[PDB]
């Protein structure tokens, strides 16, 4: 388990860090895209949530990518709404992390990150 | 009497390599045994040579066998006798069990020298996995990355077997360290079982291709059949030498080349030629446990055999419909290993869910039927009522 | 999937290490280092290379010696503890440009170019591919393809698109020896100095598989004559049956 | 190991049958002369598998004559084999002469095997 | 030792087949005889005399697996064409 | 023929004489390739490029 | 540093001695090194680089 | 010592013999216990066994 | 299998000694004793006669062995301290 603190987040990127030797996905959510975010229909996908259930954090983001395709990764936001445009079969999704454009019915396990007390420890 | 027939040692090997009676009419189907006990001693003499260059970290296992490509004298020579080696090997093991089930070898009384054969089959795939995984390249990252994973859809104990495999929470540097070690170990395991599979074969003997019996017309091993033994070596070192001084990396893929990375995914992810069979197997099941299931029924279902065949007469030499569908099964296999190197795509999935139909229904439903049929066939075209 | 996905395939050219009784042309290996040196090693390391080895390959011992003496190493220590620098010598490997994965991302737009120790063996293809590729770029992409912005048209990547420009333009180079170095000319010496250090023993392996294939074919052939004389006596025996009185 | 009680059961069913018998017959004719066994100079009951106890049984009981010619039969098969050839067609075995002189042995130890088997498993009924 | 469980092979002199009477057998020594009379008259005629026989139980389930390969493979690649995307999308719901 | 009999008179050859032989055959088997394989190859080995650059 | 808590002393506290060093992290963004404060999985240093 | 002195090939090698070398003292132990199977064991009488023999 | 060379041990019911005629056994049932009335007598009185027969075979070696080793331990320390010096000299020329 790693442990970092609040303002200590790459904000601006997209950092696959090797954590548990499994690559994963860590965005700073701006609080403007709560208008933005959901804007999408879950129906246009194959099993909604909500982005509730999915980001109990209002001004983080995190996923992991331990696929069950093969294990593929995306590129950086560029693509159709502030995504990630994946290489492999033409993969690309929201700015939250679920699927529906192109072939991946399912999304991934989201890591159990935890707060207390002025830290965040991911694992 | 003479030394070699009173001494203890040495009766041994008269007992089994000189004054052994051997029926006189066995072809050369019969010199395939002799051929994969020169191929164990190619594989146990060239890896122990190699063995001591190499090292199995992590960080270090790649450039090891880089090391022994450049740096070593005749380095070149001990790893491409090793890696051409271990397709020879298997090669002439298929060829070894289709001479069985061809002339009815797992017959009674011989049913126990076929179930110690399958043991050995199992332990052979399971050797040749763990040491491509010590090259480390990246196809053997994600080739040990889809195996392991297999395991963890077994109920309540999926999450322990696979931690406990690995060493941690990925293939990491433990996965690699004990890969290794287990691989110096099982060959041994295997040259075990081959002294008990050759105590079974002694009790008997062998069969013939005619299927009747032996004891009527017998020639003894030595200076018949230790010559006529000398002929397939011969030409076994000869197909060998040829791929390994003229053509070393036919038989291999080009990604192991590039070294093993967890963050960057292969666009195909294919075994080896030997294993492609029974990769198309374990994808054409959806389900995520029925699938590890059948990968492994697809061996044990040899086990079924001594009981399914209902037929009088062993063997095929004499049985029209039984030598249609024997070749029936042969070009199956070659299909499904052709399936299994494929992309997932129409119309290959279909392709290979009927193909995994017809193998497993040639041991179950086939060779019951028409062992039936052709002991009817026998009867009624010589009785006369 | 779709060809362009896949790639163009690489056509069969006639090159003069193909065969089994053919070694490299050492002339074009000396070519092709002094190709890489200028042209590819601003973005490449050649990491699995030593100094040594190129000594009675391309270059004499007294050559050999006088172009790693022009590239700086870690020495050891000082007797204070503080640290050292020296030049090079004949049993260091040829250094790279860039000192981490990290400042070669910054300098490529965040492309990493690949080490090319191996790359002739890593790649289908083979020799037929790398030559394809660098005298592959088209003047301009086909009407409808979309390139990101820092990408290249190039057909027989696999995708078509790739993070390198072309770099090979006629007479860059100005050869020793005399040759033209055109486009063709210069993508030829590369890929076969590009196979020298993928393969360094080519030429030892075939010449002891010369001696392994005569001595084995001969052992063959005598064999099946020994097999024949020693079962001529079963082959030719009979049997005649006459039924017993019926005594007994 | 179907049984030889039970191919007999099947085989005198289908010979009894008036349309069964034009049907099957030919086919069985074919299906012997494809077999290719009387090339060798072998008959069918030459053939049958010997490692059991019926058939050691049966294989006792045989006339001393007819043993001495099965032996013959058996060996010179074995020479033509290794050979690679055919016999001469003067000394293919005959369709009137592929007989089966063995089966009346193999029917009676087979029904005495199975009368020994009713009646150690046999339950009183009182 | 202790004897073990019966077997149906034996050893020179008590095999354990049949009793033999009124076989006689011929031989001629290997040195006696001319070498190498079998390199022309049975690589032409028997082998093909072998070949033929046996052709048709291995060439017909060849045929069969060839002819259904063949079939797969050309309708996978007009699938991935551009005249065959309309196919394409109906066939993969 | 007779020039298999001049030499060895009804023989076998005999163990000392094989492994005798086997080390001239060694010698002169080596030396014969080797004259054979770089004519095959000549212009093109390190030896001849390095006479052209003097 | 992770062996000495619960032998001699308490997880806060062997979080607090090891934030007085400095060690080795992984490079920058343009390749440049970089330092950071220990932590409990890190080994004890010591006074001399050689 | 596969150079001049005791170095990392002469430990490297030294390690994969040592796991080899007890496989080869396995394959002595069962030619050791066939001969012992033909006379059998002695007593500390120095005198015959085979009038009194438990299993 | 053949047979092998000759031995001088057979097995159950032809072990290879002489013919017996005219000896009987007689034995009682382990259940049907006492259970471990030796753990006095045999521990004390039988095991000081087993030990006084065989002490003077291994004591008068040992005491030997164990005499020339403390005189040479107490002239090696006699040569290596102060007083031990010009000693020390001419023993080592
Ligand atoms: C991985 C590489 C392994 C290399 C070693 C394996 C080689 C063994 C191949 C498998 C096999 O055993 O098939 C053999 C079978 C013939 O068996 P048979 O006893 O009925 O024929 C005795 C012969 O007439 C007289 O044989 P004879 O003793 O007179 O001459 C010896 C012959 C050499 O034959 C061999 O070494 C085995 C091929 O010499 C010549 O051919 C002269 C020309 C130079 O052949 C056939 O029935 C069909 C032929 C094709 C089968 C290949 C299937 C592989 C997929
Ligand atoms: C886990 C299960 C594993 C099972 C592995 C299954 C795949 C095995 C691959 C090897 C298959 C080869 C079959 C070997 C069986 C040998 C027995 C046999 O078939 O007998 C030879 C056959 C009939 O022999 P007869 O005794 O009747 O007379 C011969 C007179 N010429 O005479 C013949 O017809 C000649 C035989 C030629 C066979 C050629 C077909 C095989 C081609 C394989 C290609 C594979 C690479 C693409
Ligand atoms: C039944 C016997 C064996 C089989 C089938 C087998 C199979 C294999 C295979 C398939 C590879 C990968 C080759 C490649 O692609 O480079 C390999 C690698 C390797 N094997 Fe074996 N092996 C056997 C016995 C042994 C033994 C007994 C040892 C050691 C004492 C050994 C040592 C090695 C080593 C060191 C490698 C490292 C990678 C390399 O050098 O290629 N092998 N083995
Ligand atoms: C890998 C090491 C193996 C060795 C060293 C080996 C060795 C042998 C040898 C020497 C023979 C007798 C000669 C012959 O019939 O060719 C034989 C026969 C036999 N083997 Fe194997 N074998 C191996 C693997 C297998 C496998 C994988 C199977 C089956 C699944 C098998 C099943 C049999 C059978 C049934 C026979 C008897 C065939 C007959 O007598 O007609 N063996 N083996
Ligand atoms: C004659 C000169 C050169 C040769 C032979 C060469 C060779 C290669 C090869 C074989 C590849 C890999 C292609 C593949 O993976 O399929 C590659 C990729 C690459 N090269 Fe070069 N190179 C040369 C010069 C340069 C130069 C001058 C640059 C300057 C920026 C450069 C930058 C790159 C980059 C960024 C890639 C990665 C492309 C990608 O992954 O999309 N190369 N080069
Ligand atoms: C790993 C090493 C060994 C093993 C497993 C082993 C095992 C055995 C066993 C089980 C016996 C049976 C009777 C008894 O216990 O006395 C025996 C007897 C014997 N052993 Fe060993 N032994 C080993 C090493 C040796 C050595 C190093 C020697 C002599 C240099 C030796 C010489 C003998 C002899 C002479 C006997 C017969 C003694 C008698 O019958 O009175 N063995 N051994
Ligand atoms: C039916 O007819 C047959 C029949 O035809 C045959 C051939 C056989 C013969 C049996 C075989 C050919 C199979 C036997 C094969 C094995 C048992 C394989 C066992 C392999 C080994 C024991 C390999 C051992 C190798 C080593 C220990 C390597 C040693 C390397 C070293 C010491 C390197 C270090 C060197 C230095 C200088 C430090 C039969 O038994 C038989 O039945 C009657
Ligand atoms: C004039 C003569 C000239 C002839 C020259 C011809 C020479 C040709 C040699 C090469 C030909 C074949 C090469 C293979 C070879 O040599 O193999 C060696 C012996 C074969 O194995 P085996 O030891 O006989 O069987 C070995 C196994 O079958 C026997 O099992 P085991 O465990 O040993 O049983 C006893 C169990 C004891 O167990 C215990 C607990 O004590
Ligand atoms: C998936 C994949 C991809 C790339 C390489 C390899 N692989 N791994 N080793 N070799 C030589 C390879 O080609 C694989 C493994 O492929 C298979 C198929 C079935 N098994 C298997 C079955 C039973 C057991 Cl016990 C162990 C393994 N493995
Ligand atoms: S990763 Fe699942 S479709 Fe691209």
């Amino acid at each position: 388990k790693v442990e970092v603190n609040l303002a200590a987040i790459p904000l601006g990127k997209n950092v696959v860090v090797k954590w548990q030797g499994k690559p994963v996905f860590i965005r700073h959510r701006t609080p403007h895209e709560i208008q933005e975010a959901n804007s999408v229909d879950m129906s246009a996908l194959k099993d909604p949530q909500t982005d509730a259930d999915r980001v109990k954090d209002p001004q983080w983001l995190i996923m992991l990518g331990i696929c069950t395709h093969l294990g593929c990764v995306p590129i950086g936001e560029a693509g159709d709404f502030g995504g990630w445009f994946c290489p492999c079969h033409g993969s690309h999704y929201d700015i939250s992390g679920r699927i529906r454009k192109g072939p991946a019915p399912l999304n991934l396990e989201i890591p159990a990150y935890e707060f207390d007390g002025d830290k965040v420890i991911v694992g | 009497m003479a030394f070699r027939k009173s001494n203890v040692y040495l009766s041994l090997v008269n007992s089994y390599i000189i004054d052994s009676p051997q029926p006189s009419s066995i072809n050369y189907w019969w010199n395939m045994g002799s051929l994969l006990g020169l191929c164990l001693v190619i594989q146990i003499v060239t890896g122990i040579f190699m063995a001591m260059h190499y090292s199995s970290n992590i960080e270090l296992a790649f450039s090891s066998v880089e090391h022994i490509m450049r740096d070593v004298h005749n380095g070149y020579i001990l790893r491409y006798l090793h890696a051409n080696g271990a397709s020879f090997f298997f090669m002439v093991m298929f060829m070894h069990m289709a001479k069985g089930l061809y002339y009815g070898s797992y017959r009674s009384p011989r049913v126990t020298l076929w179930n110690v054969g399958v043991i050995i089959f199992i332990l052979t795939i399971a050797t040749a996995f763990l040491g491509y995984c010590c090259v480390y390249g990246q196809m053997s990252h994600w080739g040990a990355t889809v195996i392991t994973n297999l395991f963890s859809a077994i109920p309540f104990v999926g999450n322990d077997i696979v931690s406990w495999l690995w060493g941690g929470f990925s293939v990491s540097n433990p996965t690699i360290q004990r890969f290794f070690a287990l691989h110096y170990l099982v060959p041994f395991i295997i040259a075990a079982m081959v002294i008990m599979h050759l105590m079974a074969l002694h009790i008997h003997g062998s069969s013939n291709p005619l299927g009747i019996t032996g004891n009527l017309d017998r020639i003894p091993m030595h200076s018949y059949f230790i010559f006529k033994d000398l002929v397939t070596v011969f030409l076994f070192m000869l197909i060998l030498a040829l791929f390994v001084f003229y053509s070393p990396n036919t038989l291999g893929h080009p990604d192991n080349y590039i070294p093993g990375n967890p963050l960057v995914t292969p666009a195909s992810i294919v075994p080896e030629w030997y294993l492609l069979p029974f990769y198309a197997i374990l994808r054409s099941i959806p389900d995520k446990l029925l699938g590890v299931i059948t990968m492994f029924a697809a061996i044990l279902v040899l086990l079924v055999l001594p009981f399914t065949d209902r037929s009088v007469v062993r063997g095929n030499t004499f049985k029209v419909l039984s030598k249609f569908f024997f070749f029936i099964f042969v070009f199956n296999f070659v299909l499904l290993g052709q399936i299994g190197a494929c992309h997932v795509e129409v119309p290959y999935v279909l392709m290979g869910q009927i193909a995994t139909f017809i193998y497993f229904a040639y041991f179950l439903i086939i060779v019951p039927v028409i062992s039936t049929i052709e002991n009817v066939l026998f009867y009624i075209g010589r009785v006369n009522k | 999937m779709t060809a362009a996905e896949h790639g163009l395939h690489a056509p069969a050219y006639a090159w003069s290490h193909n065969g089994p009784f053919e070694t490299f042309d050492h002339a074009s290996i000396r070519r092709g280092y002094q190709v890489y040196r200028e042209v590819c090693a601003a973005c490449h390391s050649l990491d699995r290379v030593a100094w040594r080895t190129l000594v009675g390959v391309s270059h004499t011992n007294e050559e050999v010696r006088n172009m790693a003496e022009e590239f700086e190493y870690d020495d050891e220590p000082d007797e204070q503890g503080n640290p050292k620098k020296r030049p090079g010598k004949l049993s260091d490997y040829i250094p790279g440009p860039y000192p981490n994965e990290q400042a070669a991302r910054a300098a490529n737009q965040g492309a990493l170019p690949p080490d090319l120790s191996l790359i002739v063996k890593a790649r289908h293809g083979g020799c037929d591919y790398i030559f394809s590729l660098l005298t592959g770029y088209p003047d301009e992409p086909p009407a409808g393809v979309a390139l990101p912005p820092g990408s290249n048209y190039n057909p027989y990547f696999p995708g078509g698109s790739i993070a390198m420009a072309r770099v090979l333009f006629d007479d860059m180079v100005e050869y020793e020896d005399g040759t033209p170095a055109t486009t063709s000319q210069m993508a030829k010496d590369v890929t076969t100095f590009l196979n020298w250090c993928a393969e360094p023993e080519h030429d030892e392996r075939k010449r002891l598989g010369l001696k392994t294939v005569i001595i084995l074919s001969s052992l063959y052939l005598l064999s099946i004559w020994v097999k024949k004389f020693k079962w001529a006596g079963i082959k030719t025996r009979k049997f005649v049956f006459n039924p017993p009185k019926p005594r007994k | 190991p179907q049984s030889f009680t039970s191919i007999a059961r099947i085989g005198d069913y289908i010979l009894k049958s008036p349309v069964l018998s034009k049907l099957c017959v030919p086919v069985a004719n074919q299906f012997i002369n494809l077999a290719g066994y009387k090339k060798l100079g072998l008959k069918f009951d030459d053939l049958i598998a010997e490692e059991n106890p019926i058939m050691q049984t049966a294989l006792r009981r045989l006339p001393e004559d007819e043993s001495y010619a099965r032996a013959y039969r058996i060996i010179r098969a074995h020479q033509t084999e290794l050979t690679h050839h055919l016999l001469p067609r003067n000394e293919w075995i005959k369709a009137q002469e592929d007989v089966p002189y063995l089966l009346p042995y193999i029917l009676e130890a087979e029904a005495a095997a199975k009368e020994k088997d009713e009646l150690d498993n046999i339950e009183v009924s009182k | 030792g202790p004897p073990s469980g019966k077997t149906y092979m034996g050893w020179w002199g008590h095999m354990g087949g049949p009793k033999q009477k009124g076989i006689t057998s011929y031989a001629v020594s290997p040195y006696a005889q001319k070498p190498l009379q079998g390199i022309f008259h049975n690589a032409v005629f028997n082998s093909f005399r072998r070949f033929k026989s046996q052709f048709l139980y291995v060439l017909i389930p060849a045929g069969i697996y060839w002819y259904w390969w063949k079939n797969g493979n050309e309708y996978n690649e007009f699938l991935y064409s551009k005249a065959g995307r309309e196919e394409l999308e109906r066939v993969n719901v | 023929s007779s020039l298999y009999k001049t030499f060895f008179k009804r023989n076998a050859v005999f163990v000392g004489t094989i492994f005798a032989g086997a080390f001239v055959f060694q010698t002169v088997f080596d030396t014969a390739i080797t004259s054979w394989y770089e004519n095959h190859n000549k212009g093109k080995l390190w030896k001849d490029v390095k006479a052209r650059i003097a």
